[PDB]
C-alpha cells in the first residue's frame, strides 16, 4: 500500500510484504510435482516452450544436487542459478567433512538460511542479499536414517515437509487433486503415472515428452534423470490408464 | 509542532530545536516512576515496578542495575532501551579499570555518559535515546547523584526524578530538602524514599507495583553498592504505608 | 526536481548545485585582481557587523606559499579549511617533488581539484567560495587565475568577483592598459574598489597585497643569494594610507 | 522557505546560503543565559549567568563555563549536548597540539582548529553543525589577552570584548559606548580583580537586574593559568561593588 | 475548527475552547465494558487487553468492535461470547485482513 | 498519525515506534504457545501448524543446550536467527567459564541483541516472540521474550493467537500448580488444559503436540508423537 | 626464546575387536622428572558411542579434546539429532588437526 | 520520474540521465575533429570571451593525452579536468608497460569505459564530456573517433561535437572529399566555424587549432598546438579576417 517498498519495514499486520510478494513469483513458473513415496520420490515438472525453436532438454528445471540430493524449481532461474549453487556446496562440503551423505531436512535448512538475506545489515549473520530471492525448490532424497523424505525450500526460509506438493501455475489444481490421491501404499511405478495424470489437465498446452521431464531418487539407482524415449513411454501407458475407465 | 523536521534527529527545526529529540522525553514520561536522593553520606535510589498481570513471580524484575560495583543506576523509560544504556556504561567503566586503574570518579562516569547521547543524536540512521538514566553513586569526592535525560543533557541533583507520578514526586522532593538543611541522613533517606513513591502511586492506581530500593553508602556498605533487602526493606515499607494514610 | 541531487542534470544540462553555489559567491564581499606585467595587486574590503571585533583576526588576504598568496569572496568558514587543505597538497604533490614551492600553474590546478571532489560526491556539498589565486613563477612570469566551486579554472588579465562584480568588471575594462606599473595597479586597485563602499573606506579596513619582485627583508636568512625571497608581499594599513593620500 | 533544502546542509538554497545552518543560529537562545567577556591587561574575565530555577538543582554542576586546558577557558551558549561535545574536542585538541609541538597551544589556534572543525560538520550530511557559540577566553604566551569568539558556523574573529546571548544587542551597545568614550581598546585596570569588578558592573546594568552570588560563575584567566571561582569567591567581589 | 469562522474566535467574542482528544487507555477500557453490558457478558474477557492492542481508535470505533463481538458470536452460535471473539472483532471493523494466512501461519 | 511509521529510528509525537508494536502484532498473527513452571521443572506445550493435510508440521521447539531451550510464535524467519545466536552464548558458557547458563544472563543478552537493530538503521525489530525455559542452579525459570527486547520472568505466561484463554485458566489455578513438584507428569498435564482452553473450532492431534520438559534431573528433550499420547 | 611446545609422556593404546572396542591409557602425566599427577583421565568420553585419547603434551591435547566435544553438540542441533558414526568422527577430526597447519596440534589421537 | 537515479531505466528502455546528460555537450563550444589522409586537424570554439579575460597565452581544449593522441575538448570543464589527467595517466602507464606507445583504438576504449561505469555503477553523474581523439598509431594510420558521453565510441573521418553539432556536420559533409588535403582541411575548419558560431568577429581569440601530422618529417610523427599568432595568420589566408 504505503508500507512495501522496503524489506525492513512493516507493515500494520506485521508481515514482511517483500516476502509474501515472492510467493508470487512462483505461480509465474511452469507446473512442478513431486510425490514421496516409500520406493522413492519423482520430481516431475513441466516445460513450456515458448517457440518450437527453445530445445527443450537443454532447459534445465530438474538438477543434481548430490547422488542423493536432488532438486526440481519453479520461479525466476535467475534467481535459481544461486540458489542451486548453494546447496550443491553443501552436500559436496558435508560429504567432506563427515563422509555420511547429507540429510535432507540439514540440505534444506542450509538453503533457507541464505534465503533468510534480505538486508543490507544485521547482526549476527551479514546481510548481502539485496531482495529475497524469486525461486521456491521442491528437495528431494533420501537418507539413511528416516528413509525418503519431501521437502518444499521456500525463499522465505521457511520449510514444510510434505508427503506431496505442487509450485507453479498448476500448484492449486494439483494440490485439489493429490488431497484426494495420495496413499501409504503407493509404489513408485504408480507415482510415475500419478504425477503425469495430474500434470495433463494443469498443463496449457499438452502432455508430450518433450514438454515433460520426471525424474526418480531410488537408493539403488541413486539420483537419474530419465531420457524423452523413456519419458513418452509412460506417457502412452498414461492413456491406456485411462481408455479402461 | 510543523510536518518536518521530525522524521531524521539531526534536522533543525525552524524553532532551534530538533524534534525528534523532544518526541523522546515524551516517550519517557510514559514510563514507570523513579527517584533518586542524594544524601550526605550515601545516595538512595527507589523505583516503582508495576505489577500487569499477577502471574508474575515476585522480587524477580528490576529497573535498578550497578555499574562496576560502586554506581546505582536506575532509568525510565522504555526498559530495553534502558538496559542498552547501562550496558555500554558497564564497557566505559570496566575499560576505566585497566587504563587508570581505580574506581571510576562519579562526574567522570557522567562525562562518559553524556557524550553517547549526543552521539546517536548526531547522525541520520542512528536513533535518539528515549531515557532518562538517574544514576550515582559515593566516591572519593563524597556522595554525587547526576541524572541524564534523552536530550543528552545532564546535571547534579540534591532530588531527581523522572517517570510518571514525576510531578507529585518532585513536591515530595523539595519538602525534603527544606526540612533537612544537611540534606537527611542516608538510613532515614531510605524510609522517606519509599513513602514519596508511595504518594506517585496514585497517579498510576490501576495497577499493583513492587518496591525495589537500593542505595550506595559511605557508612552502611563501606563505598559499594548493594541493594536494600530483607529486614531493612520491610520497615520501609511499613513506614510509608502509614503515613500515606 | 534537477536541483537537488548532484546526480541529476536538467533537460537542458547542468547541475543545479554548482549554479546555486555560484549565488552564494556573488553575495560576498567585493574582491579584484589587476595582472600587471611587474606585479600582480589583489584587494578586498573587509568587515565584521560589530566594531568590537578587531580586523586582523580575520585574514581575508593569505599567502598560500611564498611566492602566490589568495583572496576570496562568498561565504566565510568555507575559505579557511580549503586554505589549509590547498597549503597541505602543496606539500604533498610538489615540495617534495621540487622540495619547494610549485609553480602558479600548478598549484591551480591541485586546489581546482579539490573543488572537483566536492562536487563528485553525493552528500558533500561544494565549497561555497570562489578564489582568486595569484603568484609568480620562472618560466611563465606573473599570472592570475580564477578557481570556482564548479571545479573550473580560468586565466584572467583582470577580474573581479563578489557583491561588486559586475560595476567593477565594467570599471576595469575601460581603465585597464597592457602594461602598467605595480605601483600604477595600486592606484587603479583602491579606486575601484572605493565605487563599492564610500565614506567608511580607509587603509584600516581594506586589505591589499601584491605579489611583486622579490623582498630580501622578509627571506629571514641572509647569505645564500641562490634563492629569492617572498615574492609575496602584505600591505600594512598605514602603507595603504600612504597611496590613499597620494589619490 | 522551504521544500528540499531546511532538511540538508549539503544542498544549496537558490539564495546561496544553507537554511538549517542558519537555524543553529537561532538554537543558541535556547537556555536564555548571556555572557560578557573583556579584556583587561594582563587577565580576561568572562561572566556567564547561572539558572537554578529549582532548589533541586546543585549550583555547582551547574555551569557553562569550563576548563578546557591549563590556560584555555571556555563559556558556552546554547544546549548542554553540543556544549560537552565541544568542550570534549577542544580538551582533546589542546592535548594533542602540545605532544606535537611541544608549548601550550594558543587561544588562536584552538579556535581556528574548532572552527575547522565546525565547517566540515557543515561539509557532510552524515554530521550535523554543533547548536553552541564557544566564546574561548586565554591569556597568551606571546600576545597576552585575548577573546576568541566562534560560532557554530565555522567562523572565528576576534575580539576587544563580546557578549553572547539572547539579551546581547544591549550588552554589545553597552561597550561600543564604553570602549568609545576611552578612547582605547583594552581596560586600563592592572589586577585581575578590579576587571572582575567592572564587569559585574557592566552586566548589571546592560540587563538591567541585580544579580546574586548564586546566579553568576566567573572564570578568570590571568597569564599561564585559568581557574573558575566559587560562589563564596565571588561574593568578595559582589560585596567590593554593593558598597564601593 | 480551521474549518470554523475566524471573526467568531477572535477575541473574546467567544471564551475557552475545549480539545477533546482521542480516548486514553484509561477512557478505552471503560467504553467497551458499557456497551457489553446491553449484549451478553462474560467475564473472561480481558478488557485492559484489549485497550492496549487498539491504536488510534475513537469511541465510535470501539462501539462498532462491542457490537462485531455480538455478529461473530452469534454466526457461530454460541449463544455465550467470549474474549476470543471481541480479539476478532477488532480487525473487521478495520479494513484489514488477519485471516490470511502466511510463510509462519 | 502514521506517517512516522516508515522506519524505526524516527519517533512519533506521543513517543512510540510503530514498527515495534508492529513486530509485537506479529506473535498473535502466529503460532499460539503456552509457558508454564514449577520450582522442579518447566514446561512449554505448544500447537505445530501444517499448511494442509500433506504438510507433516513444523516444529516449533529449538533444543538449545542440554538445560535451556526455548517456543517460537510468530516469524519463522525471525526466530531461527535468534535460536541460533542463543545457541552459540551456551556453547561459550560451557567452553571458557564451565557453566551450565543462568536463564536470568541469558535473556539479558538476548535483550541486548534484540536492540541492536531497534536503534539502526537496517536490521529490524525481530518478529517473534520466544518464551525461553530453562533450569540451573537457581531452578526453574521461564522467561517471555518481546520485539522490544524486554524479558519477563514468570510462573506462567502465554502469547501468541487467541492465547487468554490460556492465560484466564493459568490465572486461576496458579498456585496450583507452584505445588505440584517433583512430578513431572502433572505439570505437562496442567499445560495441556491450559493450551486446550486457548484453542477453539480446532482440539488436539498426536502431531500438533511438542511437549517440551526440562526439570530437576532430566535434560532439555522435545517429544513428540507417542510421548504426547498420554497427554493426548 | 620461548617453547610453544614440550611434552608429557604417557601412553594411550586402542584395540578394535570385532563387536566391542577397547581404548586404554596411562592417568601418570609427567613433566621431564616430577611425576605430577598420578591419576588424571585422559580416555575422555564423549558420548554417541565414541572414546577420545589424545597424548603427548598435554596442552594441545586437552584443548583439542575439548573443541571436538563441542562439535558433537553443534551436530546434533544442526542435524536434528543424528548420531555420529566412528568413521564420521574420524574424519571430523582431520580437518581438526589439520585446521591449525602452521602452528599445528603435537599430539598423537586416537578414538 | 526516471530522472532520480541513473542506474535505473524507463518504461521505454530509455534513461533521461544519458539524454540530459548528452545535451550537456550542445551547451559548450563547437569542437571539430577533421581526418585527412595526409594529416588530422583538430579545431575548437571557446565558449568565453571578454577584453580582460586571458586567451591569447593559453589552451584549455587541446590537450596531449601523450605524445601521439591528442584531444579537444567540449563539455563541462569540471568533468573534463579528471577525465583527461586518467586518460593520460592509462596512455603513458601502457608507454611503462610495453615500452611502446598506446594504441588510439585502446586509449579511446578504455577511457569510455570509465566513462559507462558512472552510469552503470554507484550514485554518481555520469560524466558529461565529450572527446575528439586524433591519433597515430601504425595499425591503422591515421584515426578519428569520438566518444559518447554515453561511453562508446565510432570512427570517424570528420565529425564534429560541442555546440550546433547539427549544422556543423551537414557544412562539413558538403565541402568534404576522400582524397583532400591537410591544407585544405584546416580551410574547411575556418569555413564550417565562421557559420557555426554566434560571434560574427570570430577572430584568434576565439579559436584553437592543433594539427597532427606524420608528413611532418619523415619517418616521424608530430602533434602541434599552433600559438596564437599563428591562429591569426592563418585567418587572413582564408580571408574571414
Amino acid at each position: 500500500s504505503e508500507y512495501d517498498r522496503g524489506v525492513s519495514t512493516f507493515s500494520p499486520e506485521g508481515r514482511l510484504f517483500q516476502v509474501e510478494y515472492s510467493l508470487e513469483a512462483i505461480k509465474l513458473g511452469s507446473t512442478a510435482i513431486g510425490i514421496a513415496t516409500k520406493e522413492g520420490v519423482v520430481l516431475g515438472v513441466e516445460k513450456r516452450a515458448t517457440s518450437p525453436l527453445l530445445e527443450s532438454d537443454s532447459i534445465e528445471k530438474i538438477v543434481e544436487i548430490d547422488r542423493h540430493i536432488g532438486c526440481a524449481m519453479s520461479g525466476l532461474t535467475a534467481d535459481a542459478r544461486s540458489m542451486i549453487e548453494h546447496a550443491r556446496t553443501a552436500a559436496v562440503t558435508h560429504n567432506l567433512y563427515y563422509d555420511e551423505d547429507i540429510n535432507v531436512e540439514s540440505l534444506t535448512q542450509s538453503v533457507c538460511d541464505l534465503a533468510l538475506r534480505f538486508g543490507e545489515g544485521a547482526s549476527g549473520e551479514e546481510r548481502l542479499m539485496s531482495r529475497p530471492f524469486g525461486v521456491a525448490l521442491l528437495i528431494a532424497g533420501h537418507d539413511a536414517d528416516d528413509g525418503y523424505q519431501l521437502f518444499h525450500a521456500e525463499p522465505s526460509g521457511t520449510f514444510y515437509r510434505y508427503n506431496a506438493k505442487a509450485i507453479g501455475s498448476g500448484s492449486e489444481g494439483a494440490q485439489a487433486e493429490l488431497l484426494n490421491e495420495w496413499h501409504s501404499s503407493l509404489t513408485l511405478k504408480e507415482a510415475e503415472l500419478l504425477v503425469l495424470k495430474i500434470l495433463k489437465q494443469v498443463m496449457e498446452e499438452k502432455l508430450d515428452e518433450n514438454n515433460a521431464q520426471l525424474s526418480c531418487i531410488t537408493k539403488q539407482d541413486g539420483f537419474k534423470i530419465y531420457d524423452n524415449e523413456k519419458t513418452a513411454e509412460l506417457i502412452k501407458e498414461l492413456k491406456e490408464k485411462e481408455a479402461a475407465e | 509542532i510543523g510536518t518536518g523536521y521530525d522524521l531524521s534527529n539531526s534536522v533543525f527545526s525552524p524553532d532551534g530545536r530538533n524534534f525528534q529529540v523532544e518526541y523522546a522525553v515524551k516517550a519517557v514520561e510514559n514510563g514507570t516512576t523513579s527517584i533518586g536522593i542524594k544524601c550526605n553520606d550515601g545516595v538512595v535510589f527507589a523505583v516503582e515496578k508495576l505489577i500487569t498481570s499477577k502471574l508474575l513471580v515476585p522480587q524477580k524484575n528490576v529497573k535498578i542495575q550497578v555499574v562496576d560495583r560502586h554506581i546505582g543506576c536506575v532509568y525510565s523509560g522504555l526498559i530495553p532501551d534502558g538496559r542498552h544504556l547501562v550496558n555500554r556504561g558497564r564497557e566505559e567503566a570496566a575499560s576505566f579499570k585497566k587504563l587508570y586503574k581505580t574506581p571510576i570518579p562519579i562526574p567522570a562516569f557522567a562525562d562518559r555518559l553524556g557524550q553517547y547521547v549526543q552521539a546517536h543524536t548526531l547522525y541520520n540512521s542512528v536513533r535518539p535515546f528515549g531515557v532518562s538514566t538517574i544514576f550515582g553513586g559515593v566516591d572519593k569526592n563524597g556522595a554525587h547523584l547526576y541524572m541524564l535525560e534523552p536530550s543528552g543533557s545532564y546535571w547534579g541533583y540534591k532530588g531527581a526524578a523522572t517517570g510518571k507520578g514525576r510531578q507529585s514526586a518532585k513536591a515530595e522532593l523539595e519538602k525534603l530538602v527544606d526540612h533537612h538543611p544537611e540534606g537527611l541522613s542516608a538510613r532515614e533517606a531510605v524510609k522517606q524514599a519509599a513513602k514519596i513513591i508511595y504518594l506517585a502511586h496514585e497517579d498510576n492506581k490501576e495497577k499493583d507495583f513492587e518496591l525495589e530500593i537500593s542505595w550506595c553508602s559511605l557508612s552502611e556498605t563501606n563505598g559499594l553498592h548493594k541493594f536494600v533487602k530483607g529486614d531493612l526493606l520491610q520497615e520501609a515499607i511499613d513506614f510509608a504505608q502509614k503515613e500515606i494514610n | 526536481r534537477y536541483s537537488f541531487s548532484l546526480t541529476t542534470f536538467s533537460p537542458s544540462g547542468k547541475l543545479g548545485q554548482i549554479d546555486y553555489a555560484l549565488t552564494a559567491v556573488k553575495q560576498g564581499v567585493t574582491s579584484l585582481g589587476i595582472k600587471a606585467t611587474n606585479g600582480v595587486v589583489i584587494a578586498t574590503e573587509k568587515k565584521s557587523s560589530s566594531p568590537l571585533a578587531m580586523s586582523e583576526t580575520l585574514s581575508k588576504v593569505s599567502l598560500l606559499t611564498p611566492d602566490i598568496g589568495a583572496v576570496y569572496s562568498g561565504m566565510g568558514p568555507d575559505y579557511r579549511v580549503l586554505v589549509d587543505k590547498s597549503r597541505k597538497v602543496a606539500h604533498t604533490s610538489y615540495k617534495r617533488i621540487y622540495g619547494e614551492y610549485p609553480p602558479t600553474k600548478l598549484l591551480v590546478s591541485e586546489v581546482a581539484k579539490i573543488m572537483q571532489e566536492a562536487t563528485q560526491s553525493g552528500g558533500v556539498r561544494p565549497f561555497g567560495v570562489s578564489l582568486l589565486i595569484a603568484g609568480h613563477d620562472e618560466f611563465n612570469g606573473f599570472s592570475l587565475y580564477q578557481v570556482d566551486p564548479s571545479g573550473s579554472y580560468f586565466p584572467w588579465k583582470a577580474t573581479a568577483i563578489g557583491k561588486g562584480s559586475v560595476a567593477a568588471k565594467t570599471f576595469l575594462e575601460k581603465r585597464w592598459n597592457d602594461e602598467l606599473e605595480l605601483e600604477d595597479a595600486i592606484h587603479i586597485a583602491l579606486l575601484t574598489l572605493k565605487e563599492s563602499v564610500e565614506g567608511e573606506f580607509n587603509g584600516d579596513t581594506i586589505e591589499l597585497a601584491i605579489i611583486g619582485d622579490e623582498n630580501p627583508d622578509l627571506l629571514g636568512y641572509t647569505g645564500i643569494p641562490t634563492d629569492k625571497g617572498p615574492r609575496f608581499r602584505k600591505l600594512t594599513s598605514q602603507e595603504i594610507n600612504d597611496r590613499l593620500e597620494a589619490l | 522557505s522551504a521544500a528540499g533544502y531546511d532538511r540538508h546542509i549539503t544542498i544549496f538554497s537558490p539564495e546561496g546560503r544553507l537554511y538549517q545552518v542558519e537555524y543553529a543560529f537561532k538554537a543558541t537562545n535556547q537556555t536564555n543565559i548571556n555572557s560578557l567577556a573583556v579584556r583587561g591587561k594582563d587577565c580576561t574575565v568572562v561572566i556567564s549567568q547561572k539558572k537554578v530555577p529549582d532548589k533541586l538543582l546543585d549550583p555547582t554542576t551547574v555551569s557553562y563555563i569550563f576548563c578546557i586546558s591549563r590556560t584555555i577557558g571556555m563559556v558556552v551558549n546554547g544546549p548542554i549536548p553540543d556544549a560537552r561535545n565541544a568542550a570534549l574536542r577542544a580538551k582533546a585538541e589542546a592535548a594533542e597540539f602540545r605532544y606535537k609541538y611541544g608549548y601550550d597551544m594558543p587561544c588562536d589556534v584552538l579556535a581556528k582548529r574548532m572552527a575547522n572543525l565546525s565547517q566540515i560538520y557543515t561539509q557532510r550530511a552524515y554530521m550535523r553543525p554543533l547548536g553552541v557559540i564557544l566564546t574561548f577566553v586565554s591569556v597568551d604566551e606571546e600576545l597576552g589577552p585575548s577573546i576568541y569568539k566562534t560560532d557554530p558556523a565555522g567562523y572565528y574573529v576576534g575580539y576587544k570584548a563580546t557578549a553572547t546571548g539572547p539579551k546581547q544587542q544591549e550588552i554589545t551597545t553597552n561597550l561600543e559606548n564604553h570602549f568609545k568614550k576611552s578612547k582605547i581598546d583594552h581596560i586600563n585596570e592592572e589586577s585581575w580583580e578590579k576587571v572582575v569588578e567592572f564587569a559585574i558592573t557592566h552586566m548589571i546594568d546592560a540587563l538591567g537586574t541585580e544579580f546574586s552570588k548564586n546566579d553568576l560563575e566567573v572564570g578568570v584567566a590571568t597569564k599561564d593559568k585559568f581557574f573558575t571561582l566559587s560562589a563564596e569567591n565571588i561574593e568578595e567581589r559582589l560585596v567590593a561593588i554593593a558598597e564601593q | 475548527v480551521d474549518v470554523l469562522d475566524p471573526a467568531l474566535l477572535r477575541s473574546g467574542r467567544l471564551d475557552r475552547k475545549i480539545e477533546f482528544p482521542l480516548p486514553s487507555e484509561d477512557s478505552r477500557a471503560q467504553i467497551l465494558q458499557i456497551h457489553s453490558r446491553k449484549m451478553t457478558t462474560d467475564d473472561d474477557i480481558n478488557w485492559q487487553e484489549l485497550a492496549r492492542s487498539t491504536d488510534e481508535f475513537n469511541g465510535a470505533q470501539l462501539k462498532a468492535v462491542t457490537v462485531e463481538a455480538g455478529m461473530i458470536a452469534l454466526r457461530n452460535g454460541q449463544s455465550s461470547v467470549k474474549h476470543e471473539d471481541f480479539v476478532e472483532g477488532i480487525s473487521e471493523v478495520q479494513a484489514r485482513k488477519s485471516k490470511s494466512v502466511s510463510f509462519y501461519a | 498519525r502514521n506517517n512516522y511509521d516508515g522506519d524505526t529510528v524516527t519517533f512519533s509525537p506521543t513517543g512510540r515506534l510503530f514498527q515495534v508494536e508492529y513486530a509485537l502484532e506479529a506473535i498473535k498473527q502466529g503460532s499460539v504457545t503456552v509457558g508454564l513452571r514449577s520450582n522442579t521443572h518447566a514446561v512449554l506445550v505448544a500447537l505445530k501448524r501444517n499448511a494442509d493435510e500433506l504438510s507433516s508440521y513444523q516444529k516449533k521447539i529449538i533444543k538449545c543446550d542440554e538445560h535451556m531451550g526455548l517456543s517460537l510464535a510468530g516469524l519463522a524467519p525471525d526466530a531461527r536467527v535468534l535460536s541460533n545466536y542463543l545457541r552459540q552464548q551456551c556453547n561459550y558458557s560451557s567452553l571458557v567459564f564451565n557453566r551450565k547458563l543462568a536463564v536470568e544472563r541469558a535473556g539479558h543478552l538476548l535483550c541486548d541483541k534484540a536492540q541492536k537493530n531497534t536503534q539502526s538503521y537496517g536490521g529490524r525489530p525481530y518478529g517473534v516472540g520466544l518464551l525461553i525455559i530453562g533450569y540451573d542452579k537457581s531452578g526453574a525459570h521461564l522467561l517471555e521474550f518481546q520485539p522490544s527486547g524486554n524479558v519477563t520472568e514468570l510462573y506462567g505466561t502465554a502469547i501468541g493467537a487467541r492465547s487468554q484463554g490460556a492465560k484466564t485458566y493459568l490465572e486461576r489455578t496458579l498456585d496450583t500448580f507452584i505445588k505440584i513438584d517433583g512430578n513431572p507428569d502433572e505439570l505437562i498435564k496442567a499445560g495441556v488444559e491450559a493450551i486446550s482452553q486457548s484453542l477453539r473450532d480446532e482440539s488436539l492431534t498426536v502431531d500438533n503436540l511438542s511437549i517440551a520438559i526440562v526439570g530437576k534431573d532430566t535434560p532439555f528433550t522435545i517429544y513428540d508423537g507417542e510421548a504426547v499420547a498420554k497427554y493426548i | 626464546q620461548f617453547n610453544p611446545y614440550g611434552d608429557n609422556g604417557g601412553t594411550i593404546l586402542g584395540i578394535a575387536g570385532e563387536d566391542f572396542a577397547v581404548l586404554a591409557g596411562d592417568t601418570r602425566n609427567i613433566t621431564d622428572y616430577s611425576i605430577n599427577s598420578r591419576y588424571e583421565p585422559k580416555v575422555f568420553d564423549c558420548g554417541d558411542n565414541i572414546v577420545m585419547s589424545a597424548n603427548g603434551f598435554a596442552a594441545d591435547g586437552d584443548a583439542l579434546v575439548k573443541r571436538f566435544k563441542n562439535s558433537v553438540k553443534w551436530y546434533h542441533f544442526d542435524h536434528n539429532d543424528k548420531k555420529l558414526s566412528i568413521n564420521s568422527a574420524a574424519r571430523n577430526i582431520q580437518h581438526l588437526l589439520y585446521g591449525k597447519r602452521f602452528f599445528p596440534y603435537y599430539v598423537h589421537t586416537i578414538i | 520520474r526516471y530522472d532520480s537515479r541513473t542506474t535505473i531505466f524507463s518504461p521505454e528502455g530509455r534513461l533521461y540521465q544519458v539524454e540530459y546528460a548528452l545535451e550537456s555537450i550542445s551547451h559548450a563550444g563547437t569542437a571539430i575533429g577533421i581526418m585527412a589522409s595526409d594529416g588530422i586537424v583538430l579545431a575548437a570554439e571557446r565558449k568565453v570571451t571578454s577584453t580582460l579575460l586571458e586567451q591569447d597565452t593559453s589552451t584549455e581544449k587541446l590537450y596531449k593525452l601523450n605524445d601521439k593522441i591528442a584531444v579537444a575538448v567540449a563539455g563541462l570543464t569540471a568533468d573534463a579536468e579528471i577525465l583527461i589527467n586518467t586518460a593520460r595517466i592509462h596512455a603513458q602507464n601502457y608507454l611503462k608497460t610495453y615500452n611502446e606507445d598506446i594504441p588510439v583504438e585502446i586509449l579511446v576504449r578504455r577511457l569510455s569505459d570509465i566513462k559507462q561505469g558512472y552510469t552503470q555503477h554507484g550514485g554518481l553523474r555520469p560524466f558529461g564530456v565529450s572527446f575528439i581523439y586524433a591519433g597515430y598509431d601504425d595499425r591503422y594510420g591515421y584515426q578519428l573517433y569520438t566518444s559518447n558521453p554515453s561511453g562508446n565510441y565510432t570512427g570517424w573521418k570528420a565529425i564534429s561535437v560541442g555546440a550546433n553539432t547539427s549544422a556543423a556536420q551537414t557544412l562539413l559533409q558538403m565541402d568534404y572529399k576522400d582524397d583532400m588535403k591537410v591544407d585544405d582541411a584546416i580551410e574547411l575548419a575556418l569555413k564550417t566555424l565562421s557559420k557555426t558560431t554566434d560571434s560574427s568577429a570570430l577572430t584568434y581569440d576565439r579559436l584553437e587549432f592543433a594539427t597532427i601530422r606524420k608528413g611532418a618529417n619523415d619517418g616521424e610523427v608530430y602533434q602541434k598546438i599552433f600559438k596564437p599568432q599563428e591562429i591569426k595568420d592563418i585567418l587572413v589566408k582564408t580571408g574571414i579576417t
